[PDB]
């Protein structure tokens, strides 16, 4: 039984990984796990709870992925009650854990891999409607993602509205709290150069101080590691004879951008030294 | 401004036979009268006169010179034929997203330019090949003219979209080094916000006979629309008040502007929570629906232009628009002719001072929540 | 970042007077000369100051204060003395795993806390009794308090590990609830990646004159390693492949990374077939391969338990990694080596612009 966890937990936790829902449910195959099987959601679901947001959404996918191949209907029925029994041990490790198996009924039911009146049907413990009130609200109206083995040019539409929406909130800390639920903080350089391109496009002078605010106190809340400032001013100062094209003046005002940064200290006198200008 | 010399006015799309594909797409589209500027506009650019319209920033009017490059193309010739330009990449963008829109039943092809991580790959594409319809900014096409990775010798409309805007980017040298390669035939479609000697200058020396279309107008101005400001000290009671107004007011249509897209979601569930239905808004289909079911809603502010606000008699802005010009965008909209309502301010001790600015910025009053 | 207020230097753990069992415990386990942190927090903990360390996630950072509570238990008194908060259990239970290893030639007891399968039988355990060393969540620990199985009478060593991380978790009133119950008179560490105010303020209601330690931190950087990619158009000609270049680079210390455990076994038993013995991964027979790795003497590993790979010379994607962000946790910091296949064409091309980095192919 406890030589199950002994057994499963780590192709759960080796999954958060390759991402292979596929890989997973085969070894669960051969493993001819018994009316115990029921016990592998609630697994993988408690796992995730101590993980980080992909994880959570992850293994929503797999408990769908798996829910047909390997797992009946009414696995998941149960594996779900025992989440609820559990809800009260569960917090113990993560407080917001209600809320949380919450939000993984509403998606469960959702990927229709649940019951459709179950909450209902469920009619002693906080914990417990706690969090089917969750998974009603949720219902009667993601987790969003994701990061990591999301696709590039996916990102790259997120980074782009994370700063869109930015210049008309003018709210940094909304940003920075987008940027940083990518969790792509090796890809943040495209944060950067996105940003710099912004105010490279445009006109008056809202852009560049909004972008220079921005880009600060990101470098002040170390969200934006020395590295990653570089490799962004390095694709900046390397496209822009071509972003040059739809941007004449973009010299002129690239470079008063650099003076600014550096007079803010975000980047060293040896990049603002390396600026191009003809 | 300049001085019109040409108005004769088509009311139905129906009467300008054009293709129908090209028709079916300008329904799908969503149009169903042309607008002002399309009563008068596409006529003369399908029958290949230099037209210079002088209107307000596209909707509509993109559509305009969209339908008729797309009414002139010789779909069955593989070679690139019409070529617009604007001031950004950005505004390319939509110009070509508009074509293939509405040029979306019939074989044309088109493409606007970039920007440039894989430029590469554009430029192999570009020629060959080939594009029907090639958009993107002066600067951009020209460099692409001089590489020879497109061809003047098919290109029979030549389209400067937003020129003031064109020209004031510093174009104008761009501009010009295009006309001198393109055929004295080129049939030549000049839209601008304004006329300002620089763009006049231009008409004056690449158009023929060109006629002239002036549609533009103006104010604009948010007299049938009473507004008010509610003061909420601290923005912890925003949600509080909110549910108090939806029973003192019961509203049945309104639109709360947001933002930010989590704080939308937000709000947006802890509404559900307390029993008040509402949905909030983000892709086509699962967003179509909402618009094609609209057409309470809580959105940001940057999709608010993909909804008609204009026929709802209530707004509210539970945050504020950082961007003054934002804020018509919102609530406000004129008096009849047509039209409006009521919109509803909630400001912070903090936002006290941003609210009395909107308030000189469009040289209107706001008072305070009545009874 | 926190203002450092100490440092002095110590070169040697044979310097720190540590126990001799203590001193066995931690050669054995691997470790040589101290690190960064350990020459700079270890005596300020075992001299018992209040002690405040940023620094980046343990390996050795947790070797640091693991090595000064075992260094001040009383073996011969059997009740709970120190007292560590993580803020999962997958990191407290390591954080045992490394006291247990540490403490092995001293009578040591050291607990985390779970999870709870038999909790019951877990309870029953720490009181009593009653383990020298508990590690566990806030949440869990503070829990344990309430209901007195756990007693914070002989705790002395009140170590919060990567506070800005519990924090966020949201154990910040477990974490305070539990300080009001331990004596006005307990040590306190607490090390953090990072300082945010909400961790200062921590710092700042429990602490006496704390020491501030420092340890500049080390990014990873794909700077200092030559990156390859030798073309292999089918998956079954991957195994071919790289025992040519096992020859051909007669290489003596090289991790392997690949997807799957399955695809390892595969892996390691078709080269033992070969001739060419090679290393493939529970913390014993685990430990090992580490402790063996560690201290030194090819290996292939998934990628999930991907030991220290930086005193690796090479490192060789015969797999390539699904997730973009875990690439640089396998190779970079040189050189490193990508197989790559016609369908793995694209995939290379996009890692290659995810760090804003040139990958060229195999020479000769």
């Amino acid at each position: 039984e406890t030589a199950f966890e002994k057994t499963l937990t780590p192709i759960i936790q080796e999954y958060f990984e390759h991402g292979d829902t596929n890989e997973v449910a085969e070894m669960l195959r051969d493993l001819n796990l018994g009316e115990m099987k029921s016990g592998v959601p609630v697994l993988a679901v408690s796992l995730a709870l101590e993980g980080k947001a992909s994880h959570r959404e992850m293994t929503s996918k797999l408990l769908s992925d798996l829910c047909g191949t390997v797992m009946s209907t009414n696995d998941v029925e149960k594996s779900f009650d025992k989440l609820l029994k559990d809800l009260p041990e569960l917090a113990l490790d993560t407080p917001r854990a209600p809320q949380l198996v919450g939000q993984f009924i509403a998606r469960a039911v959702g990927d229709g891999i649940l019951c459709n009146t179950y909450i209902d049907s469920y009619k002693d413990c906080v914990q417990a409607r706690a969090a089917l009130d969750k998974a009603t609200v949720l219902l009667s109206m993601v987790w969003g993602s994701g990061g990591g083995q999301q696709p590039v040019n996916h990102l790259v539409k997120e980074i782009d509205m994370l700063l869109k929406e930015y210049l008309l909130s003018g709210d940094i800390s909304e940003a920075e709290h987008c940027l940083k639920e990518l969790e792509v903080p090796h890809f943040h350089h495209e944060l950067v150069y996105e940003a710099i391109v912004m105010v490279l496009e445009s006109t008056g002078e809202s852009a560049f101080k909004m972008i220079l605010d921005l880009l600060k106190s990101l470098w002040k809340s170390s969200t934006i590691t020395i590295d990653q400032m570089k490799r962004g001013y390095e694709r900046i100062y390397n496209e822009i004879p071509d972003i040059n094209l739809d941007v004449p003046h973009s010299y002129s005002v690239l470079e008063r951008f650099v003076e600014e940064c550096f007079q803010a200290g975000i980047i060293s006198k040896q990049l603002r030294d390396l600026c191009p200008s003809r | 401004v300049i001085e019109s010399n040409w108005n004769e006015i088509v009311d139905s799309f129906d009467d300008m036979n054009l293709s129908e594909s090209l028709l079916r797409g300008i329904y799908a589209y969503g149009f169903e009268k042309p607008s002002a500027i399309q009563q008068r506009a596409i006529l003369p650019c399908i029958k290949g006169y230099d037209v210079i319209a002088q209107a307000q920033s596209g909707t509509g009017k993109t559509a305009t010179f969209a339908i008729s490059i797309l009414q002139q193309i010789e779909l069955d010739l593989k070679a690139t034929q019409a070529l617009v330009l604007a001031p950004t990449r950005e505004l390319a963008q939509q110009i070509q997203k508009v074509v293939m829109a509405l040029g979306d039943y019939m074989g044309a092809s088109c493409h606007a330019c970039i920007g440039g991580t894989n430029v590469r790959a554009e430029v192999q594409k570009l020629q060959m090949e080939a594009p029907h319809i090639i958009v993107g900014t002066p600067g951009r096409v020209f460099d692409m003219l001089n590489r020879r990775y497109l061809s003047p010798k098919y290109i029979k409309m030549f389209v400067l979209d937003e020129a003031d805007e064109m020209l004031s980017r510093g174009f104008k040298d761009q501009i010009y080094d295009i006309f001198q390669k393109l055929n004295s035939n080129t049939q030549v479609v000049l839209l601008s916000a304004t006329m300002p000697s620089d763009v006049l200058e231009v008409t004056k020396k690449f158009m023929r006979d060109p006629i002239r279309i002036l549609v533009k107008k103006e104010e604009l101005t948010l007299e049938g629309i009473r507004q008010f400001y509610i003061n909420v000290e601290r923005e912890e009671w925003k949600l509080d008040t909110l549910c108090d107004l939806y029973e003192t007011l019961t509203i049945t249509q309104a639109v709360i502007f947001i933002n930010t897209r989590r704080k939308v979601d937000w709000l947006t569930e802890k509404m559900h929570a307390r029993d008040f239905t509402v949905s909030a808004m983000d892709m086509d289909q699962k967003e179509r629906d909402v618009i094609m079911r609209e057409f309470v809603l809580i959105t940001t502010d940057l999709l608010a232009r993909g909804i008609d606000v204009q026929q709802v008699s209530l707004v509210i802005n539970y945050d504020l628009p950082t961007n003054r010009e934002n804020y018509i965008h919102r609530i406000g909209r004129g008096g009849r002719f047509g039209r409006k309502g009521v919109a509803i301010n909630m400001v912070t001790e903090e936002d006290k001072r941003t609210l009395r600015d909107i308030e000189t910025f469009y040289n209107t009053s706001i008072e305070e929540m009545p009874l």
